C-alpha cells in the first residue's frame, strides 16, 4: 500500500516523546527519599 | 511497515494491562 | 429550610387559587383555541393556509433568492397566488 | 476555541483562589440552608 | 446620507437602550423599596 | 389551605393532561398532517 | 537582593504595589468609555455583515477599483 | 475434521460438566454470613 | 549564589504513569491510520 | 407476526433481567446481607490483600 | 511533590524567572520563524508567479 | 534575535533575585501590575502609531501589499489613510493605515492616564489586580478574541 | 479434603488476584477462544464472501486494511443462520473464505460475556455485597447481543450481524438507518437519552464532588491526596454540594440524598441502553422507525415536504447504493 | 402570612399563561381541514 | 449604602430562584430562546426559505417540527427585525426566518449567562467552580456546531435547525458529505460521550451495592442522613470486587469523581475542534492508500469504500431537494444506483 | 537525492533511544536525598 511515508516517524514520535517525559517523572519519583 | 507498527502498538498495549494489574501499586488501608 | 414563599401543595390545595383559575385557565386556552380558529394565527405569521402554497397551476416553491430584495419577492410571491 | 477553555480556567482561579485546594472544612452548614440569611452567603443579614 | 440601514441601525440602538434603562430602574426601584434589614 | 385534596388535584390534572395528548394524537390520525 | 544600575533607575515604576483611589474613582468613566467601545464594536460588525449599509462604503473586493 | 470435532466435544462437555457439579456442589453455603440455608 | 527559595520536587506515581502511557500508546493507535493514509 | 415477535422479545427479555434481580435479591436476602454490609464485621476487612 | 501539570506554578511569584521563561518563549517563537523562513526559501520555486 | 534571547534568559534565570523586583516598604517579591500595564500600553500605542503613521503610509518604509479586485497586478504600495466612512471597510487598505494611526494614538493618551491613575479601590479588590493570573486570565481573553477576528478576515 | 473439595475450593476462592468462581470456568476459555481468533483473524485472515455473491471483502491488516478499515467479516449470506464450525468445512481455506472465524469468534464472546455477568453477581455473593452490579452490566450486554445475534436472527443471516471493526460498525449503522430509519424510532431516541443524559449527569456528579472537596491539602499537593484508602469519613460536603445546586436550579430539584442521587445515575442510562437495545431486537423483527412520509399534503393533493420527507431523500440514497451486486428483484425483503 | 406576588410567582406565569394559551392553540389546530 | 450595593443586596436575596447579576442576562436570554422555539414550532412555516412545512399549524407533529434555518442567499446576515432584510415586519421578519438568528443569539447569550450563573452562585456559597468548569464542554459543542460551521460554510442555511427531525437530517448530511464518521475527533467524542455513560452507570450502581447497613429497612434509602460524617457505602469492599473482577479498580474516591468530570468533558470538546474543521470541508473523507489501491485493483473492497458508495447514494439522491437554491435538476439516468433497486 | 527512506527513523532512534535512557538515570539521580 502507497502510505504516507513520514507516517512511522510521525507514529514513532508521538508515542516515544511523551511516552518518555512520563517514564523520566516517574523513575525519578521513585528514587526520592 | 504499517501493519509492523499497529500490532507492536496493540502488543504494547495488552503489555501495558500485564504490568497494570499484577504489577500495581498495592490498595493499602490506613 | 423555605425562603419564605408560600408552599405550592398549600397554595394548590386552596379554594381561592380555585376560584381565580377556573376563570382564568380557560379563558387563555379559550384565546389561544379562537386565536387559531379565526385564523389570526396565519395572519401573524405568515404561515400558508392549505389552498395557499402553490398557484392553482404551480409546483415550483417560492424561494427566496436576494438578500435586500427578499421582502419584496415574498410580497410578489404573495400577490401571484392571487 | 482551546484558549475560551484556557480563559475559563485561570479566571476561575484567580476568583476562587481561596478554595483552589478545597473548601473550609468548618463551613457552616447555615451558609448555605435556605431561608437562614436574607442573603445569600453574607452572615450580616441573619434572620 | 442617513441610508436606511443607518436609521434603522439607531433604532435597534435606542430600543436596546430603552429595554436595559427600563430593566435597571425598574430593578434599582424595587431594590430601594424592599431592603434587607441589617 | 388544605381545603381540596392534593390526591384529588394530582388525579384531575393528570386525567387532563391524558386528555390533551390523546387529543394530539387523534389529530395525526385526522385532519393536517394525516396523509389522507 | 541584587542592586544594578538599570535597577536603579527602574525603581520608581515598581515602587506603587497595592496603592488605589478611593472607592468608585474613575468607574463611571471607565463604563461610558466601554460603552462607547461596544457601540463602535457592534457598528463595525454590522458593516462587515452588510447589516449597516452606508453610502460609499462598498464591501466587496471591488472596494480595490 | 473429525478428530478436531471429537476434542472440542470433550473439551466443552469437560468444562460444562464442572460447571454443574461445581453450582451443585453446595454452592449456597459459600457464603460469609450464613451457611445453613438447606 | 544563594539558592533560590522556588524550587518544588515534582512526582508522578504509578497510577498516573500507567495512565499516561494507557492515553499516548490508545492516541498513536488511533492516529497512526491516518498519519500513515 | 412483527407485532407478536416484537412484544414478546421485550417481554422475555424484561423478564431475564426480572431473574436476575430477584435471585440475586433472594441468595442475598438468605445469606443476610441483602440490607447492606455490616459495619463491625465488614467481610473483606477479614481477607488477605490481593497483593 | 508538585503534580506534572503545575510545574510551572514555581514562576508565580519570580518574577526574575518569569521573564527568564518568557525570554525563552519569545527566543523559541523567533527561531521557528528563521527557520520556517529557511525552509520555504529552500523549497520555493519563484519561477511562474502565474 | 533567537540566540541574543537565548543568551538574556539564562542571564535573568540565574540574577533572578534583583532589588528591583521586591517590594520597597515590605522586601517581599512584588509587581505593580496597574503601571506595568500603563507602560506597556503607551510603547505598544507608540509602536502601532510608528507603524501606521511611517511604514504603511510609505514616509519611511515599504508600505503594504495592494491590488485589483481580481488580483492580478498586485504589489507593494504606500496606502494613505481613509479617515471616512470607508475607512471601516475591511477591503480597503487606507482604513488599516487611518486604523493604526488613530488607535496608536488613543493607546498612547490611555497609557497615559494607566500609568498616572491608580485604580479604584472596589476594581482593585474585584478583579484582584494583586495577582498576576487576572492578568492572565484577562490576556487570554484578549488573545482568543484576537485569534477569532483573523480567522474570520 | 479430597481432590473434588479441594478444588472446588479454589475455584471459589476469595483469595485469588482474578476470581474464577464456577461462571469463570466457562468465561476463561470461550473468552480466551474469541480473544485468540479474533486478534489473529484481524491481523491476518484472507478475504471474506459476506454477501455469499464471490466478492470478497478484505478485512484483515495483511491483506491491505488499517486499524480504522480493518475488521473480522461476518459470515456468507450464503451460510445464512447454519452453524458453521471449522469442522464443517472441507479445509481451512474454505472455512475461511465462508467467513467461519466471524461464527467462532462472536458465539465464544456472547457465551463468555453471559458468563462475565454471571461471574459479577457470584463475586458479589463471595464477598456479602448486594447483588445488582451484573443487573447494570445487563445493559451493554444485551446491546451486544442485539447487534451480533438478534438482529441476524430476524433477518435470516448472520451475513447481517455486526462487523467486527471500526469501519464495519459504520457500514451497519447506515444501512441499518436505510433499512429502518432508526433515528425515527423512539427506543433509539431513548437511548440517545440515556446516555447523553448518562455523560451529563456523569460530568455533573463528578464536578459537584469536586467542587465540594474538604481542605486537607495545599496548593502545591494534587488535592487527592486528601483522601485516604478507606478512611471512615467522607470526603467532600454534600450539604455545600445541595447548597449549591440547588441554588443552580431550585432547592426541590437537587438531590439531598447520596443514596437516592447514585442510584439515578444508575437507573438513567441503564435504562436508555435496554431501551436501545430493544429498539434493534424490534426491528430485527421489522417493527421499523416512524414514517411520515408525504404525511403533510395541500388544499388540493400536493405534497408539502417536511424534514422527514428530507430523512427520507438521504436513506433512498442509501437503500439503492448499499450492496450493489447483491439484489435481483425489486424489493428488498430482508 | 404570606406575600401573594413574588419573583417566582413571576417565573410561573411567564411559563404557565403562554403555555396554556399554545396548548389551547394546538387543541384548535386538530380540526382544521385541508 | 450606595445604590449599587442596595440592588447587590436585592439580587443576592436568598428566594425561591435565586437571581444574581448574572439572571439578568441569562433569564430574558433563556426566555426569548425557549419561547422563539415554541412559537416557531407551533406556528411559523419554513416554506419561502426551504420550501418545507415545520410547524404544528401546518401539520407537522412534535418530531418534524422545526424553526429552520434563512435562506442560503441571507449568507450570514444577523437579519434583525429592525434589518434591511425584514425592514421592522414582523411577518417578513418570521419568513424570512430571523427566528433562527434570534433564537441562536438569544440562546447563546443565554448559555453565557447560566455559566456566569454557575460562576456566581459557587462564589457566593463557597464552593470550587468544577461544574462551571465542565459547562464549557456544552458551550463549545455549541459554538462550534451552530456558530463557527455555518460561519465557515456558505450561510446560515446550512447549521442545524431547531428541530428533532431537523437534527437527524444533519446527522446525515455530515455522513453523507463530510463522511464524520471516520473523523478522529468524532470518534474521541464518541468514546467520551460512552464512556461518560458508562462510568455514570457503572459508579452509580457499584455505590448502591456496596453500601453499608444503617437501618432495618430493606428500602435502603431512608438509611442516609445528610448531615453525616460516615461514609454511606464501602470503598474497601468496592475496591476489592472490582480488582477481582476487573483487574483495576479505582482505590482514590477524588480521583475516581475528577475522572467522571474530566471524561465526557474531554469527549464533547474533541469533537467540537472536529466540527472547527468541517466548517472548512477539513474532512477525514479518505484513506489515498486505500483509494490508489481500489482505482487499480477492481477486485480490492473494504468497509471503508462500501462505505464512500454509501455517501455518494446519499449526496446524488439528497441534493436536489436539501439545497433548493442550487436549482439542481439530476436526471434519473445520472443516479447511482446498485442492481435492482 | 534519492536516500534510503528508514535512513530518518534509523537515525532519530539512534540518537532518542540512548539519550532517553542517560536523561532518565540523570533525573533520578538528581532526584535522590
Ligand atoms: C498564555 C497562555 C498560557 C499560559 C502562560 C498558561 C500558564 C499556566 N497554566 Mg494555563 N492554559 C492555557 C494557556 C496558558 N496557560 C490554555 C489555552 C489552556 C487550555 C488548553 C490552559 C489550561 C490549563 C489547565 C487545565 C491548567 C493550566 C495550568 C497552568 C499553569 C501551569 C502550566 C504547567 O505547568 O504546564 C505543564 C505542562 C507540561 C509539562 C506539558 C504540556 C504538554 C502539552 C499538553 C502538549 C504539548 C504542547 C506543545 C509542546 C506546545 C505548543 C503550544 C502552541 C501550539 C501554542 C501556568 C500558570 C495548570 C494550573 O493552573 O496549575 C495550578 C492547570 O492545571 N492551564
Ligand atoms: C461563556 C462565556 C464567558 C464566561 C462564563 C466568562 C467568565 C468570566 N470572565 Mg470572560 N470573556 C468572555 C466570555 C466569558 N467569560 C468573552 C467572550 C470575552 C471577550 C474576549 C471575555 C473577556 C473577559 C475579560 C477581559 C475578563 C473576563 C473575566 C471573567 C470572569 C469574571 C466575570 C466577567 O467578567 O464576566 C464578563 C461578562 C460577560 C462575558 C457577559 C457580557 C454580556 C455582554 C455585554 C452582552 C452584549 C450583548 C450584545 C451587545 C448583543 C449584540 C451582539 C449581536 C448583534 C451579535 C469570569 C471567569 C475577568 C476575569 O478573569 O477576572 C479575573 C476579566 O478581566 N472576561
Ligand atoms: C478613523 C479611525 C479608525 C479607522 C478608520 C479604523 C479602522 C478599522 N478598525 Mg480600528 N479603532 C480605532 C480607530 C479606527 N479604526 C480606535 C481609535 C480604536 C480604539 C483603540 C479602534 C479599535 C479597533 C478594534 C478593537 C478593532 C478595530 C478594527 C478595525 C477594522 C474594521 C474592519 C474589520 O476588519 O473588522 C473586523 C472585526 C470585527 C467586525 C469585529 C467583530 C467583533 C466580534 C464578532 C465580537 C465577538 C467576539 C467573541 C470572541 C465571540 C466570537 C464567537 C464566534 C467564534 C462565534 C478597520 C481596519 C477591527 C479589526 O482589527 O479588524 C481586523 C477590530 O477588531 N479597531
Ligand atoms: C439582556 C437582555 C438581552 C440581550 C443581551 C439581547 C440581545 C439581543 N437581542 Mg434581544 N430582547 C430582549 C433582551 C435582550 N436581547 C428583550 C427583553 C426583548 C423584548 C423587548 C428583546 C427583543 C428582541 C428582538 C425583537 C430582537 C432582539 C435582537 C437581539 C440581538 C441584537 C440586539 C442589538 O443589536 O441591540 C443593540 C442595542 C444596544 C447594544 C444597546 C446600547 C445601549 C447604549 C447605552 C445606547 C447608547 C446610545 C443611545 C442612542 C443612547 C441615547 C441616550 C440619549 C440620547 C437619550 C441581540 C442578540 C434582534 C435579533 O435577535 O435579531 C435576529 C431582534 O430582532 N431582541
Ligand atoms: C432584561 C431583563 C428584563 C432582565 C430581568 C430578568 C430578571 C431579573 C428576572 C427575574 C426572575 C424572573 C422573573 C424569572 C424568569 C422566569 C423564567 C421562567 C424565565 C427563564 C426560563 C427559562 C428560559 C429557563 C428554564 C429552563 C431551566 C434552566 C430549567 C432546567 C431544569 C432541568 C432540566 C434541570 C435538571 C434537574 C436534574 C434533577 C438534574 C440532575 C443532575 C444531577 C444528577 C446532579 C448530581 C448531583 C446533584 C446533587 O444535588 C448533589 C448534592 C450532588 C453531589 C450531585 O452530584
Ligand atoms: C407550566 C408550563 C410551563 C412548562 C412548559 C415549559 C416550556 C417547555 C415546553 C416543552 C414542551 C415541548 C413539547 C411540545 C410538543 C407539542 O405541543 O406537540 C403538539 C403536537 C400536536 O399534534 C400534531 O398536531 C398537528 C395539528 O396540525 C397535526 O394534527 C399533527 O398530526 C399532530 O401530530 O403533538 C404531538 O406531536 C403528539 C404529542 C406530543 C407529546 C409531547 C412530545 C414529548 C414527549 C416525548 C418527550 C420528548 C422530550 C420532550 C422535551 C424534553
Ligand atoms: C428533595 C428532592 C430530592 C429528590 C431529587 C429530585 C429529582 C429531580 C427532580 C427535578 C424536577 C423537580 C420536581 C419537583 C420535586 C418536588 O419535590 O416537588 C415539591 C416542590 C416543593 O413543593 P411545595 O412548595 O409543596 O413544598 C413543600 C415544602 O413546604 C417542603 O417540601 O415543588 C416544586 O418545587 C415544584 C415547583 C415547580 C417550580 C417551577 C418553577 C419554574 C421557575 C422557572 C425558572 C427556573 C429556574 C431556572 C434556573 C436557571
Ligand atoms: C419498563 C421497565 C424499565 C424499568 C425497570 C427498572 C428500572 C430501575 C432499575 C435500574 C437498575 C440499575 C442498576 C441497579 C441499581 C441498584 O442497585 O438499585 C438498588 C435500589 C435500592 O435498593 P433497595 O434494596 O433499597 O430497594 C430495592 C428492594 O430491595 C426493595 O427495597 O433499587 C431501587 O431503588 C429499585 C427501585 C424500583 C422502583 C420501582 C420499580 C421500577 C419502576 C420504575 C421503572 C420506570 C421505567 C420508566
Ligand atoms: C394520582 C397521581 C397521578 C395521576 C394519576 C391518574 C390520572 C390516574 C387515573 C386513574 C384512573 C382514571 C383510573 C380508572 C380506573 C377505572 C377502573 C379500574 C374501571 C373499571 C371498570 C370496569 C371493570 C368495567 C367493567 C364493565 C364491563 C367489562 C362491561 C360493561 C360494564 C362495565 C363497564 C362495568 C400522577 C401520576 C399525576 C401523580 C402521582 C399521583
Ligand atoms: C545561540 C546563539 C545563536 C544561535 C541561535 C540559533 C542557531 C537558534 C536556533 C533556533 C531554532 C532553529 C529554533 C527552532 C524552534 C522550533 C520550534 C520552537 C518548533 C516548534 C514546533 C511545534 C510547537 C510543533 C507543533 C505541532 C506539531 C509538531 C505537529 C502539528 C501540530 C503542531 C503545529 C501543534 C547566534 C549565533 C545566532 C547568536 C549567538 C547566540
Ligand atoms: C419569539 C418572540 C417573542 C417571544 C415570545 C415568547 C417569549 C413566547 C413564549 C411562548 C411559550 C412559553 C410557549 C409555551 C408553550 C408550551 C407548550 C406548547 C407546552 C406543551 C406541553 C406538552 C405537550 C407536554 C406534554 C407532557 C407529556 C407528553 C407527558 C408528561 C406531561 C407533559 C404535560 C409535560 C417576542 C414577544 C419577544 C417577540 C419577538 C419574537
Ligand atoms: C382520550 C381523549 C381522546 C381524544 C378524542 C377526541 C375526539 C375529537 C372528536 C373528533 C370528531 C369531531
Ligand atoms: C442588549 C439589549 C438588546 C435589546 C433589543 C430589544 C429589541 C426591541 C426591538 C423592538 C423594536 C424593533 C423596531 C421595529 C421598527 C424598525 C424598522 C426599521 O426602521 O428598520
Ligand atoms: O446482506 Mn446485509 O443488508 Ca439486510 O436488507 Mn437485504 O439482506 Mn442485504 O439487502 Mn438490505
Ligand atoms: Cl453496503
Ligand atoms: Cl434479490
Amino acid at each position: 500500500m502507497e502510505v504516507n511515508q513520514l507516517g512511522l516517524i510521525a507514529t514513532a514520535l508521538f508515542v516515544l516523546v511523551p511516552s518518555v517525559f512520563l517514564i523520566i517523572l516517574y523513575v525519578q519519583t521513585e528514587s526520592q527519599q | 511497515m504499517e501493519t509492523i507498527t499497529y500490532v507492536f502498538i496493540f502488543a504494547c498495549i495488552i503489555a501495558l494491562f500485564f504490568f497494570a494489574i499484577f504489577f500495581r501499586e498495592p490498595p493499602r488501608i490506613t | 429550610g423555605t425562603t419564605g414563599e408560600r408552599p405550592f401543595s398549600d397554595i394548590i390545595t386552596s379554594v381561592r387559587y380555585w376560584v381565580i383559575h377556573s376563570i382564568t385557565i380557560p379563558a387563555l386556552f379559550i384565546a389561544g383555541w379562537l386565536f387559531v380558529s379565526t385564523g389570526l394565527a396565519y395572519d401573524v405569521f405568515g404561515t400558508p393556509r392549505p389552498d395557499s402554497y402553490y398557484a392553482q397551476e404551480q409546483r415550483s416553491i417560492p424561494l427566496v433568492t436576494d438578500r435586500f430584495e427578499a421582502k419584496q419577492q415574498v410580497e410578489t410571491f404573495l400577490e401571484q397566488l392571487k | 476555541l482551546l484558549f475560551f477553555f484556557g480563559h475559563i480556567w485561570h479566571g476561575a482561579r484567580t476568583l476562587f483562589r481561596d478554595v483552589f485546594s478545597g473548601i473550609d472544612p468548618e463551613l457552616s452548614p447555615e451558609q448555605v440552608e435556605w431561608g437562614f440569611y436574607q442573603k445569600v452567603g453574607d452572615v450580616t443579614t441573619r434572620r | 446620507t442617513i441610508t436606511p440601514s443607518l436609521k434603522g441601525f439607531f433604532i435597534g440602538l435606542l430600543s436596546g437602550a430603552v429595554v436595559l434603562g427600563l430593566t435597571f430602574a425598574v430593578l434599582i426601584a424595587i431594590s430601594q423599596i424592599d431592603k434587607v434589614q441589617r | 389551605g388544605g381545603r381540596i385534596p392534593l390526591w384529588i388535584v394530582a388525579t384531575v390534572a393528570g386525567m387532563g393532561v391524558i386528555v390533551i395528548v390523546g387529543l394530539f394524537f387523534y389529530g395525526a390520525y385526522a385532519g393536517l398532517g394525516s396523509s389522507l | 537582593a541584587r542592586r544594578t544600575w538599570l535597577g536603579d533607575i527602574l525603581r520608581p515604576l515598581n515602587s506603587e504595589y497595592g496603592k488605589v483611589a478611593p472607592g468608585w474613582g474613575t468607574t463611571p468613566l471607565m463604563a461610558v468609555f466601554m460603552g462607547l467601545f461596544l457601540v463602535c464594536l457592534l457598528i463595525i460588525l454590522e458593516i462587515y455583515n452588510s447589516t449597516l449599509i452606508l453610502d460609499g462604503v462598498n464591501v466587496s473586493w471591488k472596494a480595490l477599483g | 475434521m473429525e478428530t478436531l470435532k471429537i476434542t472440542v466435544y470433550i473439551v466443552v462437555t469437560f468444562f460444562v460438566l464442572l460447571f454443574v457439579f461445581g453450582f451443585l456442589s453446595g454452592d449456597p453455603a459459600r457464603n460469609p454470613k450464613r451457611k445453613d440455608l438447606e | 549564589m544563594e539558592p533560590n527559595p522556588n524550587r518544588q520536587p515534582v512526582e508522578l506515581n504509578r497510577t498516573s504513569l500507567y495512565l499516561g502511557l494507557l492515553l499516548i500508546l490508545v492516541l498513536a493507535l488511533l492516529f497512526s491510520s491516518y498519519f500513515f493514509n | 407476526r412483527s407485532w407478536l415477535a416484537t412484544s414478546h422479545f421485550v417481554l422475555a427479555f424484561f423478564f431475564l433481567v426480572g431473574h436476575l434481580w430477584h435471585a440475586g435479591r433472594a441468595r442475598a436476602a438468605a445469606a443476610g446481607f441483602e440490607k447492606g454490609i455490616d459495619r463491625e464485621s465488614e467481610p473483606v476487612l477479614s481477607m488477605p490483600s490481593l497483593d | 511533590g508538585l503534580p506534572w501539570y503545575r510545574v510551572h506554578t514555581v514562576l508565580i511569584n519570580d518574577p526574575g524567572r518569569l521573564i527568564a521563561a518568557h525570554l525563552m518563549h519569545t527566543a523559541l517563537v523567533a527561531g521557528w520563524a528563521g527557520s520556517m523562513a529557511l525552509y520555504e526559501l529552500a523549497t520555493f520555486d519563484p519561477s511562474d508567479p502565474v | 534575535l533567537s540566540g541574543l534571547l537565548f543568551l538574556a534568559a539564562c542571564w535573568h534565570w540565574v540574577y533572578w533575585d534583583l532589588e528591583l523586583f521586591r517590594d520597597p516598604r515590605t522586601g517581599e517579591p512584588a509587581l505593580d501590575l496597574p503601571k506595568m500595564f500603563g507602560i506597556h500600553l503607551f510603547l505598544a500605542g507608540l509602536l502601532c502609531f510608528g507603524f501606521g503613521a511611517f511604514h504603511l503610509t510609505g514616509l519611511f518604509g515599504p508600505g503594504m501589499w495592494v491590488s485589483d479586485p481580481y488580483g492580478l497586478t498586485g504589489s507593494v504600495q504606500p496606502v494613505a489613510p481613509e479617515w471616512g466612512p470607508d475607512g471601516f471597510n475591511p477591503y480597503n487598505p487606507g482604513g488599516v493605515v487611518a486604523h493604526h494611526i488613530a488607535a496608536g494614538i488613543v493607546g498612547i493618551i490611555a497609557g497615559l492616564f494607566h500609568i498616572l491613575v491608580r485604580p479604584p479601590q472596589r476594581l482593585y479588590k474585584a478583579l484582584r489586580m494583586g495577582n498576576i493570573e487576572t492578568v492572565l486570565s484577562s490576556s487570554i481573553a484578549a488573545v482568543f478574541f484576537a485569534a477569532f477576528v483573523v480567522a474570520g478576515t | 479434603a479430597n481432590l473434588w473439595e479441594r478444588f472446588c475450593n479454589w475455584v471459589t476462592s476469595t483469595d485469588n488476584r482474578l476470581y474464577v468462581g464456577w461462571f469463570g470456568v466457562i468465561m476463561i476459555p470461550t473468552l480466551l477462544a474469541a480473544t485468540i481468533c479474533f486478534v489473529i483473524a484481524f491481523i491476518a485472515a484472507p478475504p471474506v464472501d459476506i454477501d455469499g455473491i464471490r466478492e470478497p471483502v478484505s478485512g484483515s491488516l495483511l491483506y491491505g486494511n488499517n486499524i480504522i478499515t480493518g475488521a473480522v467479516v461476518p459470515s456468507s449470506n450464503a451460510i445464512g443462520l447454519h452453524f458453521y464450525p471449522i469442522w464443517e468445512a472441507a479445509s481451512l481455506d474454505e472455512w475461511l473464505y465462508n467467513g467461519g472465524p466471524y461464527q467462532l469468534i462472536i458465539f465464544h464472546f456472547l457465551l463468555g460475556a453471559s458468563c462475565y455477568m454471571g461471574r459479577q453477581w457470584e463475586l458479589s455473593y463471595r464477598l456479602g455485597m448486594r447483588p445488582w452490579i451484573c443487573v447494570a452490566y445487563s445493559a451493554p450486554l444485551a446491546s451486544a447481543f442485539a447487534v451480533f445475534l438478534i438482529y441476524p436472527i430476524g433477518q435470516g443471516s448472520f451475513s447481517d450481524g455486526m462487523p467486527l471493526g471500526i469501519s464495519g460498525t459504520f457500514n451497519f449503522m447506515i444501512v441499518f438507518q436505510a433499512e429502518h430509519n432508526i433515528l425515527m424510532h423512539p427506543f433509539h431516541q431513548l437511548g440517545v437519552a440515556g446516555v447523553f443524559g448518562g455523560a451529563l449527569f456523569c460530568a455533573m456528579h463528578g464536578s459537584l464532588v469536586t467542587s465540594s472537596l474538604i481542605r486537607e491539602t495545599t496548593e502545591t499537593e494534587s488535592a487527592n491526596y486528601g483522601y485516604k484508602f478507606g478512611q471512615e469519613e467522607e470526603t467532600y460536603n454534600i450539604v455545600a454540594a445541595h447548597g449549591y445546586f440547588g441554588r443552580l436550579i431550585f432547592q426541590y430539584a437537587s438531590f439531598n440524598n447520596s443514596r437516592s442521587l447514585h442510584f439515578f445515575l444508575a437507573a438513567w442510562p441503564v435504562v436508555g441502553v435496554w431501551f436501545t437495545a430493544l429498539g434493534i431486537s424490534t426491528m430485527a423483527f421489522n417493527l421499523n422507525g416512524f414514517n411520515f412520509n408525504h404525511s403533510v399534503i395541500d388544499a388540493k393533493g400536493n405534497v408539502i415536504n417536511t424534514w422527514a420527507d428530507i430523512i427520507n431523500r438521504a436513506n433512498l440514497g442509501m437503500e439503492v447504493m448499499h450492496e450493489r451486486n447483491a439484489h435481483n428483484f425489486p424489493l428488498d425483503l430482508a | 402570612s404570606y406575600p401573594i406576588f413574588t419573583v417566582r410567582w413571576v417565573a410561573v406565569h411567564t411559563l404557565a399563561v403562554p403555555t396554556i394559551f399554545f396548548l389551547g392553540a394546538i387543541a384548535a389546530m386538530q380540526f382544521i381541514q385541508r | 449604602r450606595g445604590w449599587f450595593d442596595i440592588l447587590d443586596d436585592w439580587l443576592k436575596r436568598d428566594r425561591f430562584v435565586f437571581v444574581g447579576w448574572s439572571g439578568i442576562l441569562l433569564f430574558p436570554c433563556a426566555y426569548l430562546a425557549l419561547g422563539g422555539w415554541l412559537t416557531g414550532t407551533t406556528f411559523v412555516t419554513s416554506w419561502y426559505t426551504h420550501g418545507l412545512a415545520s410547524s404544528y399549524l401546518e401539520g407537522c407533529n412534535f418530531l418534524t417540527v422545526a424553526v429552520s434555518t434563512p435562506a442560503n442567499s441571507m449568507g450570514h446576515s444577523l437579519l434583525l427585525l429592525w434589518g434591511p432584510e425584514a425592514q421592522g415586519d414582523f411577518t417578513r421578519w418570521c419568513q424570512l426566518g430571523g427566528l433562527w438568528t434570534f433564537i441562536a443569539l438569544h440562546g447563546a447569550f443565554g448559555l453565557i449567562g447560566f455559566m456566569l450563573r454557575q460562576f456566581e452562585i459557587a462564589r457566593l456559597v463557597g464552593v470550587r467552580p468544577y461544574n462551571a468548569i465542565a459547562f464549557s464542554a456544552p458551550i463549545a459543542v455549541f459554538v462550534s456546531v451552530f456558530l463557527i460551521y455555518p460561519l465557515g460554510q456558505s450561510s446560515w442555511f446550512f447549521a442545524p435547525s431547531f428541530g428533532v427531525a431537523a437534527i437527524f437530517r444533519f446527522l446525515l448530511f455530515f455522513q453523507g458529505f463530510h463522511n464524520w464518521t471516520l473523523n478522529p475527533f468524532h470518534m474521541m467524542g464518541v468514546a467520551g460521550v460512552l464512556g461518560g455513560a458508562l462510568l455514570c452507570a457503572i459508579h452509580g450502581a457499584t455505590v448502591e451495592n456496596t453500601l453499608f447497613q444503617d437501618g432495618e429497612g430493606a428500602s435502603t434509602f431512608r438509611a442516609f442522613n445528610p448531615t453525616q460524617a460516615e461514609e454511606t457505602y464501602s470503598m474497601v469492599t468496592a475496591n476489592r470486587f472490582w480488582s477481582q473482577i476487573f483487574g483495576i479498580a479505582f482505590s482514590n474516591k477524588r480521583w475516581l469523581h475528577f475522572f467522571m468530570l474530566f471524561v465526557p468533558v474531554t469527549g464533547l470538546w474533541m469533537s467540537a475542534i472536529g466540527v472547527v474543521g468541517l466548517a472548512l470541508n477539513l474532512r477525514s473523507y479518505d484513506f489515498i492508500s486505500q483509494e490508489i489501491r481500489a482505482a487499480e485493483d477492481p477486485e480490492f473492497e473494504t468497509f471503508y469504500t462500501k462505505n464512500l458508495l454509501l455517501n455518494e447514494g446519499i449526496r446524488a439522491w439528497m441534493a436536489p431537494q436539501d439545497q433548493p437554491h442550487e436549482n439542481f435538476v439530476f436526471p434519473e439516468e445520472v443516479l447511482p444506483r446498485g442492481n435492482a433497486l
